[PDB]
């Protein structure tokens, strides 16, 4: 219904912003990406992007890095009430090791703390 | 009339109050600070006893100090700091020359991972033992000849901060016996004083293995020098700050006890100029010499592979040579081509 | 080889002690020692790399396992889970040899 939004400029973001600029569009696209992922409010098709973006990301001066604060600068955006959490449970197996993240399991985890 | 002669004559009354000055000579005190008299090994005298100074800081004077004792009465004087031989020679100078990473050319890979196996432990130490491990020690440059590897350290040579000990080999070695082995202990005795320090021993065949049976004088002197450097690369420690890498031809003339894992880990084979590498030192060597503008490198390039670093300079140094008894004004593009079919006569 | 044939004799030495650069039962445990003290995610496997057993001593089993953390070192990484272990192992995993087919 919303796929090919975010899939298709996904598709045309491939190619003018991996190859190569990317830079401050990796706190530009890929937060477009969740935002846009988060507008339509799907939760099956939510947790289906991140997982397959990783894996090849860019060219020379460029960075695999500074999806942080497209994590962070999310998770605390919805308080929704019962329990549903793919947002704590995705984000346990697909941010495994970085340096930047430790913000991301350890403020995840104080979420596991306290939901 | 006087100022002069006060100043400029009075100030060379010095070398009456210093020409009445003894000098000294110079032990090691084998501690026992036998209370009132330590026992001291001269350099290349005895061991013996001696008195002390008497309000000397005697509880400071650890076995192995040097220090100096008087000549005639003989009791020993003012203490002294751990030597140091002409390593000033060596650590204080060697050859960085400004040479940057700029000039190494189609190698990034090589010396990205050489920079950061060598100076990323001693940027970041701390995620190593948080994943778990030690970080490892040496990295020996084997290659085909030019290509790199001298000069490598010459770039790693100006762009660090740590004494960067930079020596060859074969000055190592001289004719008294047992004196390699001094040099060699004093050698990384001279790195745990001065942290984190990095030694740069290339050509090293000299120091090389594959020990051997028979020739008894000139080999078993280094195949015991070999013994105290490889019995310091390990030692009982890890040396836990130095890191010494090594560079030479024949990788496969050296000793298999040096070459385990741990003495050096990380060999690095550095390798001939493949296409783009090529072009890269062509570019490079090409640069500060005036030019064409649309100078065909890519011909240049596809002509004849299997040339060095070294072999392309020598096609600019060739053509720079072709311009300068030819009389004109820069090259041109069959002065580069009367370049490279010149060098490419010069196999073995 | 040459050590010398007067060092032992029955009274200066009496003894020998073979090291053997290890095999198969003893190979698991060098790695399970060194692994032991390591962070693992269990991605890893333990005796796919027992196995191809050729010609390692404990020193280069130091070496690529250092070398598979020193490899995950270049993401950031905290832990190590396919690439670097199989990645170092292969790279310098014995840099290969030089078999020598018919023979053999
Ligand atoms: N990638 C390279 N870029 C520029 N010069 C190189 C390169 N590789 C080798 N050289 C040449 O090698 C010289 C340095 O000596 P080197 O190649 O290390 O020989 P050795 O290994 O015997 O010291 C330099 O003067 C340089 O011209």
């Amino acid at each position: 219904g919303r796929l090919q939004e975010v899939i298709e400029t996904l598709l045309s973001l491939e190619k003018q912003t991996r190859t190569a600029s990317d830079m401050v569009s990796t706190s530009r696209i890929l937060v477009a990406v969740v935002k846009m992922c988060y507008e339509a409010k799907e939760w099956d098709l939510l947790n289906e992007n991140i997982m397959l973006l990783s894996k090849r990301r860019s060219q020379l001066k460029q960075a695999v890095a500074k999806m942080v604060q497209q994590c962070c600068t999310y998770v605390e955006e919805i308080t929704d009430l019962p329990i549903k959490l793919r947002l704590i449970d995705t984000l346990r197996m697909v941010t495994e090791g970085k340096i930047y993240v430790e913000i991301e399991r350890a403020r995840l985890t104080k979420t596991l703390a306290t939901i | 009339q006087l100022k002069e002669l006060t100043k400029q004559y009075e100030k060379s009354e010095n070398d009456l109050k210093a020409l009445q000055s003894v000098g000294q000579i110079v032990g090691e005190v084998l501690k026992q600070l036998t209370e009132e008299k330590f026992i001291v090994k001269a350099t290349n005298g005895p061991r013996y006893v001696v008195g002390c100074r008497r309000q000397l800081d005697k509880s400071k004077l650890k076995p192995g100090t040097r220090v100096a004792l008087d000549m005639t009465t003989l009791t020993i004087m003012r203490y002294l700091p751990r030597e140091v031989d002409p390593l000033v020679y060596n650590m204080s100078h060697e050859d960085p020359g400004n040479v940057s990473y700029s000039e190494i050319g189609g190698l990034s890979e090589q010396i990205r991972e050489l920079r950061e196996v060598i100076e990323l432990p001693l940027t970041n130490p701390e995620l190593f033992q948080r994943v778990g491990i030690i970080p490892p020690k040496g990295c020996l440059l084997y290659g085909p000849p030019g290509t790199g590897k001298t000069l490598l350290a010459r770039a790693v040579a100006s762009q660090l901060d740590c004494n960067f000990l930079k020596v060859v080999s074969s000055s190592i070695v001289d004719k008294y016996i047992g004196e390699s082995a001094r040099l060699i202990r004093e050698m990384f005795n001279y790195a745990r004083d001065h942290q984190p320090c990095i030694i740069f021993m290339d050509e090293i065949d000299a120091i090389g293995g594959r020990r051997f049976s028979e020739g008894t004088s000139a080999d078993r002197e280094i195949q015991r020098t070999l013994m105290e450097l490889l019995n310091q690369m390990d030692g009982f420690d890890t040396l836990h700050r130095v890191k010494m890498i090594m560079a030479t031809n024949r990788p496969d003339t050296l000793d298999p006890a040096l070459l385990r894992p741990g003495r050096l880990d990380r060999k690095i084979h550095i390798d001939l100029p493949n296409e783009q590498a090529r072009l890269d030192i062509l570019k490079i060597h090409a640069g500060p010499i005036t030019k064409h503008g649309e100078i065909d490198y890519e011909a240049i390039v596809k002509l004849s592979d299997g040339f060095n670093g070294a072999d392309l300079r020598n096609v600019c140094t060739e053509a720079g040579m072709f311009a300068i008894r030819a009389d004109h004004d820069f090259v041109v593009q069959e002065d580069f081509m009367k370049a490279v079919r010149k060098v490419a006569d010069s196999k073995k | 080889d040459t050590l010398d044939p007067a060092l032992l004799r029955p009274g200066r030495l009496d003894r020998k002690i073979e090291f053997p650069l290890p095999d198969r039962r003893q190979k698991r445990l060098i790695f399970s020692t060194i692994t032991s003290k390591m962070n693992l995610s269990e991605e890893v496997d333990l005796e796919d790399y027992v196995a191809r057993p050729d010609k390692i001593s404990g020193a280069d089993i130091n070496s690529i396992c250092q070398e598979s953390g020193m490899l995950a070192v270049r993401e950031n990484r905290y832990i190590v889970l396919a690439k670097d272990f199989e990645k170092a192992y292969k790279t310098v995993i014995k840099k290969d040899e030089q078999e020598h087919e018919f023979y053999k």
